[PDB]
């Protein structure tokens, strides 16, 4: 019973019980779907509506880190935005500092470091989201998910949520070293159009980001005309 | 103290003297004030060898976990705006003109002058220290931008000579180094060979007649160099 409580505490098998169960609240989020290209990188986030009277834009799952980098939160949204509050604050060192755009690797695991932080002491609990880290900064375009254990992994394409393994299946079709950014904000929506429950989650959208060659390596909302 | 810091194409040129003076007297008489901060980023320190020498450390240091750490090599630029904030911070406390200079292969060579105040100003080419004050006309005059790597070399160490031949707080050797994509070339020119001094320079052989011996015309002839005559 008391192996669990904490994220202080291994268990036996050598694995933090706390940060498994923080991982699960991802994994019962809604879908997210990314793909770097040579363009730049894409990312697609399926966004539930509790409600019929919401706003366009709200509960906005993608935010800006910086003028070439931003986050997509597959999670709790609250969490998430903490991270994005932190990568910001790291981004905004770096150009303050050391006069750079960060760097995406380097963005990355700055916001690992920090998600992680919250898996070490019995104070704190773990995050409830997995950030996916789009740059496209010195090193290129570069595409990260920090996950709740603040593992950092780079990928060509990454799918988080409750249909992250169809979403995978889709991703895989495509050829990564061939599609640009203009194709992949079609396929990445269609892919999210697709594996999204019609009778469970009536009410959604799919917000649509990138940070490409087009959009002058600048991380922006996709326009609504491209999104279907 | 001399310090100056030219662009080329490729890359730059420090150079500086080697003086460090307690007013009156030369301390040091072979400083090295061109400082490493990263393999193809060096500073010129002037003022406050204390400060600068101090400043160059700290800032070195923090540039060397920078570039461990985004795995990666560090922009000059970052080097310059890491020594502002330092040279800002800490304006009323220290004393030190600092010219930071480098290679790095996105923006090339890149001279940055740092001055007392904490400003920093990316130039062509940057002059600081008692001696600076020689050279602004000395540039305006000969220095032509686009000069070869070998040029900008043997320009920068007339430079440094041409400073330290009038400035009594400069002097010493002359040394420079080369940062581009190239290994870095330091060289140290001693003052028995230095490009000019004025005791070499033919125009200030024949001495001021000042002395004059005691003559029955108002006819200036030489000094007076014998009692006899």
């Amino acid at each position: 019973s008391g192996h669990d409580q904490s994220t202080d505490v291994f268990s036996a098998e050598g694995r933090v019980f706390q940060v498994e169960y923080a991982g699960k609240a991802v994994d019962n989020s809604s879908t997210a779907v990314a793909a770097c290209c040579k363009d730049g990188v894409v990312v697609a986030v399926e966004k539930v509506h509790t409600s019929r009277m919401l706003e366009k834009g709200s509960n906005n799952r993608i935010h800006a880190v910086d003028r070439q980098a931003g986050i997509c939160i597959c999670g709790l949204l609250p969490d998430g935005r903490a991270i994005v509050s932190r990568a910001r604050q790291e981004a905004e060192n770096s150009r303050d500092i050391f006069a750079t755009p960060i760097r995406g690797s380097v963005l990355a695991n700055r916001v690992g470091e920090f998600m992680h932080a919250y898996t070490t002491h019995f104070a704190y609990r773990p995050f409830g989201c997995s950030a996916i880290i789009a740059s496209y900064a010195d090193d290129g375009p570069q595409l990260f998910v920090s996950d709740p254990s603040g593992t950092v992994a780079g990928y060509y394409g990454v799918a988080l949520g409750k249909a992250k393994t169809v979403a995978k299946s889709e991703l895989e079709k495509l050829d990564f070293s061939s599609l640009t950014c203009d194709e992949a904000v079609g396929k990445l929506a269609s892919i999210l159009h697709e594996v999204h429950d019609k009778q469970k989650d009536k009410l959604y959208e799919v917000e649509v980001a990138w940070v490409c060659d087009k959009s002058d390596r600048k991380f922006v909302h996709v326009p609504a005309d491209m999104v279907p | 103290t001399t310090i100056l810091a030219v662009s080329y194409n490729g890359g730059v040129v420090l150079a500086a003297d080697s003086r460090t003076s307690s007013g009156t007297y030369v301390v040091n008489r072979a400083s090295n004030k061109l400082t490493k901060l990263t393999k193809k980023i060096y500073c010129c320190r002037s003022g406050s060898a204390a400060d600068t020498q101090a400043l160059a450390e700290r800032v070195s240091n923090y540039l060397g976990s920078y570039q461990t750490d985004i795995g990666a090599g560090v922009n000059v630029a970052t080097a310059a705006n890491l020594f502002q904030k330092m040279c800002y911070m800490n304006r009323w406390n220290i004393s030190a003109g600092i010219i930071v200079a480098g290679y790095d292969p996105i923006n090339g060579g890149s001279v940055y002058s740092i001055p007392s105040g904490g400003s920093c100003v990316k130039l062509d080419y940057a002059l600081g220290g008692s001696g600076s004050i020689f050279l602004y006309s000395f540039f305006d005059a000969n220095y032509k931008p686009g000069m070869s790597k070998s040029e900008c070399v043997a320009f920068c160490q007339r430079a440094v000579a041409h400073a330290y031949s009038r400035d009594g707080s400069s002097g010493g050797l002359i040394r420079t180094i080369t940062l581009d994509a190239d290994e870095p070339e330091d060289q140290t020119i001693p003052w028995n060979r230095s490009p000019y001094c004025m005791e070499k320079d033919p125009k200030y052989v024949t001495q001021a007649t000042q002395n004059q011996p005691f003559s029955s015309s108002a006819k200036i002839t030489g000094n007076r160099m014998s009692s006899t005559g």
